[PDB]
């Protein structure tokens, strides 16, 4: 029994978090009322990882919902699976965070953070052997970014020997709510460099482009973006939720994926992705080639602009394991230039028999590539374009922050970019 | 929670408030007696319209508003008007002698006698709020009360409600409807005194509204009633995000994040479309593309200035009615290819969009046609400093001769306050030049 405690914070964090719980509840046979009604014991074998078992053989997500305004969590509670969450695990304020990292991290968020830690402590105390935490949030707003990283720091203080994992949505001017998003993201990224073990970098620019160019969605909504994320989150957690040999827990995943402590930012990918053809059967070569294509990756970085340190690939459904190996070793041997030579056998493959709801075959990609520096470079450029003229800083200095904290955050992320470039040339 | 308190100061502020609250009642289905048969939450609630309306146990929906004037005849029309039952007598505050178009009388001589009562009444409204978000202050630049008492009130509100947000709707003077030669004096004095106490101010050039009414509504000589009904549509578009909720609805404070890059640079330019007579609208359905294009015609701006001769720091589009994002995006793409839109090099060039789904409405007997969709553009452009330059020049012409200054000194003001105010305006104009110069 290796339990994971899930936290979703802010608007983006709770919207993507709600869809993640809808998806995996269906996979494990849990209905919106928390009753199991599946037909396979594999659905229950590792259900303890994400669900508590309450009275009457009911399953309650080990999930905590956090926000500084009630709006999004009201819509979650009134949503499809809104009644499955523990009512005491809704922790919310009223003032909001105003897309302001300082409000989430230092003022408004600091008033609420102790109440979230009370619920984290309650869930942790009921764990046979807690392995760690997973946080869903965006970096471009105030609550998920500012309060989310505050929560990570306080959790690390109270559980220093547990794994911290995040699904972090990176902002992009193409799918942007406010101009201060590079400020909030730059301040948050430094927190993640220090206080997380694994971070999935989900770029809203990549999600939009996939919806528009690949899925042929002329006007993608946030709901369309969150549909891609929930499918991806289900894929990357398959190894945690079903019986398997590879990356079966958060710490073994980290040991396999993170060769240097600060370089723990992963590019996720999913296949298939196609326009609505839809009933057409997918073959192993087609899954493998799509899963490794940049068009299927969600960090808007070109992996041919860098090199893979480590890769994890997860295949779902009934397929030929021999054929999976051939195509996986095929793409590996044919494109050996893009895998670092000093980490032998750095591509690991897992297969899970249970496929998602609507597909017979699927594949999920997790890459630790030095090309992720392009993401951090874009944020640094957008940060500097405003900070050079101290633009919009009054929103933050009004909350007590000084300009020196921005300078230090700028230097920290440029250091991170330089670290990636060191190993890209290695 | 998230309540907003409106404060209407002087004749212009009060009469515009009359137009705004009448329009709000029509938009929300609130009758002149305050009853709202659709609101099943009797005596309370946390609906979106509750940001602007409190509720009594008898089912009356009461504006979160205070009306204040230093003479009684304008507010007396509210006390006996069609919507008299909407307000309780304590919300309508009057003196006996006005400020005589003299900032010094509104801020000092006459204003000091009523300021404490006004603050007591505002406190009574604030005590009924579970999460007060801030204040909306309506006033003219040119009147003695609108200029002098507003600045006194804004100063006192900063002390009593710290940094809680205060937004202005400010009536910029126009010679076609002006009543005082000294309005440039009052405008500069109140702009200087209020500058550090206001988080965001929407200036409304009476000449721009006057010209729109003449050109677009075929009104030969617009009255205040004509001007105020147009102004209330613009105010309603701006506050619609606070009073209605939806999935494409972007809160005003989120627009505000993009619109105010530096504390002093807090004067958005508003542009509204469509302004059309019923006889012209009866043929046309104006599309999303057509109303969006009209937002970049200078003739539709609320302040006369040339944004083609400035730089943009932000561009916000607030749609209401039958509008979907697909049509907005296509309209914006067309605009960027064909229009003169230059941003400063230090800010993103995108447009921030909000959509509020309830269609606009009009007051019966008005001149504006009821349309299926409307849009208010809020832009932060350096060109709005042109409005300051025109006022500053009229100030300089009179002050160089000290014309009319004795009226202010006679009420206790010093010449140093004039030059201090004028120098602040000079620095503000220079601030607008600086923000628009490319980085190095
Ligand atoms: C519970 C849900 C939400 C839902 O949908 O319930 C309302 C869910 O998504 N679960 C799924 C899942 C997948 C991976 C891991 C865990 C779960 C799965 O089991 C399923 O149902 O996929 C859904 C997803 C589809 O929408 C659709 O995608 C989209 O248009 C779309 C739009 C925006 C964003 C993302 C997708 C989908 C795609 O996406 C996927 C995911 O396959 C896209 O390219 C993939 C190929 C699919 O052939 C194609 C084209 C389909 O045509 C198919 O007929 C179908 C299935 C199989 C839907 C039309 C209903
Ligand atoms: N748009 C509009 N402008 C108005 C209205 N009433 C007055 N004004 C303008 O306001 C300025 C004069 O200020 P007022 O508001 O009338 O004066 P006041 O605030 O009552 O101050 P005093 O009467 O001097 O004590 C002039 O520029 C007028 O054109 C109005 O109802 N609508
Ligand atoms: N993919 C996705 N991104 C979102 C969603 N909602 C907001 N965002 C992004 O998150 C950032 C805004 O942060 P948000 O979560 O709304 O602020 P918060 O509530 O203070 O944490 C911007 O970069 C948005 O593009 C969502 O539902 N899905
Ligand atoms: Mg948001
Ligand atoms: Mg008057």
């Amino acid at each position: 029994m290796r339990e994971i405690v899930h936290i979703q914070a802010g608007q983006c964090g709770n919207q993507i978090g709600a869809k993640f719980w809808e998806v995996i509840s269906d996979e494990h046979g849990i209905d919106p009322t928390g009753s199991y009604h599946g037909d396979s014991d594999l659905q229950l074998e590792r259900i303890n990882v994400y669900y508590n078992e309450a009275t009457g053989n009911k399953y309650v997500p080990r999930a905590i919902l956090v926000d500084l305004e009630p709006g999004t969590m009201d819509s979650v509670r009134s949503g499809p699976f809104g009644q499955i969450f523990r009512p005491d695990n809704f922790v919310f304020g009223q003032s909001g965070a105003g897309n302001n990292w300082a409000k989430g991290h230092y003022t408004e968020g600091a008033e609420l953070v102790d109440s979230v830690l009370d619920v984290v402590r309650k869930e942790s105390e009921s764990c046979d052997c807690l392995q760690g935490f997973q946080l869903t949030h965006s970096l471009g707003g105030g609550t998920g970014s500012g309060m989310g990283t505050l929560l990570i720091s306080k959790i690390r203080e109270e559980y220093p020997d547990r794994i911290m994992n995040t699904f972090s949505v990176m902002p992009s001017p193409k799918v942007s709510d406010t101009v201060v998003e590079p400020y909030n993201a730059t301040l948050s990224v430094h927190q993640l460099v220090e206080n997380t073990d694994e971070t999935y970098c989900i770029d809203n620019e990549a999600l939009y482009d996939i919806c528009f160019r690949t899925l042929k969605l002329t006007t993608p909504t946030y709901g369309d973006l969150n549909h891609l994320v929930s499918a991806t989150m289900s894929g990357v957690t398959t190894c945690l939720r079903f019986p398997g040999q590879l990356n079966a827990d958060l710490r073994k995943l980290a040991v396999n994926m993170v060769p240097f402590p600060r370089l723990h930012f992963f590019m996720p990918g999913f296949a298939p992705l196609t326009s609505r053809q839809q009933y057409r059967a997918l073959t192993v070569p087609e899954l493998t080639q799509q899963m490794f294509d940049s068009k299927n990756m969600m960090a808007a970085c070109d992996p041919r602009h860098g090199r893979y340190l480590t890769v994890a690939a997860i295949f779902r459904g009934r397929m030929s394991m021999k054929e999976v190996d051939e195509q996986m070793l095929n793409v590996q041997n044919k494109n050996s230039s893009y895998f670092v030579e000093w980490i032998p056998n750095n591509v690991k493959t897992a297969v899970c028999d249970i496929p998602p709801r609507g597909l017979k075959m699927s594949a999920t990609f997790i890459g630790n590539s030095t090309a992720i520096q392009e993401l951090f470079k874009r944020i640094s450029e957008q940060f500097t374009a405003m900070f050079r003229r101290k633009a919009f800083l009054h929103w933050y200095t009004g909350e007590g922050m000084d300009e020196m904290e921005f300078t230090e955050a700028e230097s920290n992320m440029n250091d991170l970019v330089s670290e990636y470039q060191q190993y890209q040339d290695a | 929670m998230r309540e907003c308190i409106s404060i209407h100061v002087g004749q212009a502020g009060v009469q515009i408030g009359n137009a705004c609250w009448e329009l709000y009642c029509l938009e929300h289905g609130i009758q002149p007696d305050g009853q709202m048969p659709s609101d099943k939450t009797i005596g309370g609630g946390d609906d979106s319209f509750n940001t602007f309306f409190s509720e009594t146990g008898a089912g009356k929906h009461v504006p979160r508003a205070v009306f204040v004037d230093l003479e009684p005849t304008v507010i007396d029309e509210v006390r006996t008007g069609t919507y008299r039952q909407l307000f309780h007598p304590e919300q309508l505050i009057t003196g006996k002698e006005d400020a005589a178009n003299n900032y010094a009388r509104g801020h000092y001589t006459i204003g000091k006698e009523i300021i404490d009562l006004v603050l007591d009444r505002i406190r009574k409204l604030a005590d009924q709020c579970t999460g007060l978000q801030g204040f909306l202050v309506f006033h003219s630049f040119g009147g003695g009360t609108g200029s002098g008492f507003t600045s006194l009130l804004m100063e006192r509100l900063s002390v009593d409600y710290g940094k809680k947000s205060k937004l202005e709707f400010s009536i910029y003077p126009a010679p076609q409807v002006s009543t005082a030669v000294v309005e440039p004096y009052n405008s500069i004095l109140t702009t200087h005194t209020t500058l550090e106490h206001s988080d965001c101010a929407f200036m409304v050039d009476n000449e721009a509204i006057y010209d729109i009414c003449r050109r677009n509504l075929d009104i030969e000589r617009p009255t205040y009633t004509n001007l105020n009904r147009l102004i209330s549509q613009i105010v309603s578009s701006i506050t619609a995000s606070l009073r209605f909720d939806g999935a494409l609805n972007v809160d005003l404070t989120e627009f505000q994040t993009n619109l105010v890059p530096y504390p002093r640079i807090h004067f958005p330019l508003a542009t509204y479309a469509p302004v059309i007579s019923a006889e012209k609208a009866y043929h046309e359905q104006l599309s999303v593309a057509e109303i969006t294009n009209a937002c970049f015609e200078p003739a539709n701006q609320m302040v006369k200035c040339d944004p083609r001769h400035g730089k943009y720091m932000a561009c916000c589009l607030l749609y209401r009615g039958d509008v979907v994002p697909k049509d907005v995006n296509a309209a914006i793409a067309t605009i960027k290819t064909k229009r003169s839109i230059q941003f400063v090099d230090w800010c993103p060039t995108g447009f921030k969009v909000g959509i509020n789904y309830q269609p606009p409405t009009v007051v019966p007997g008005g001149d504006l046609a009821k349309v299926q969709r409307a849009v208010c553009m809020l832009s932060n452009t350096t060109a709005i400093a042109e409005a300051w330059a025109r006022l500053d020049h009229k100030f300089d012409l009179m002050y160089a001769k000290r014309a009319f200054v004795h009226w202010y000194v006679g009420e206790g003001m010093e010449e140093g306050e004039f030059s201090e105010a004028r120098e602040d305006m000079a620095a503000l104009e220079k601030d607008y030049e600086e923000v628009g110069v490319d980085s190095v």
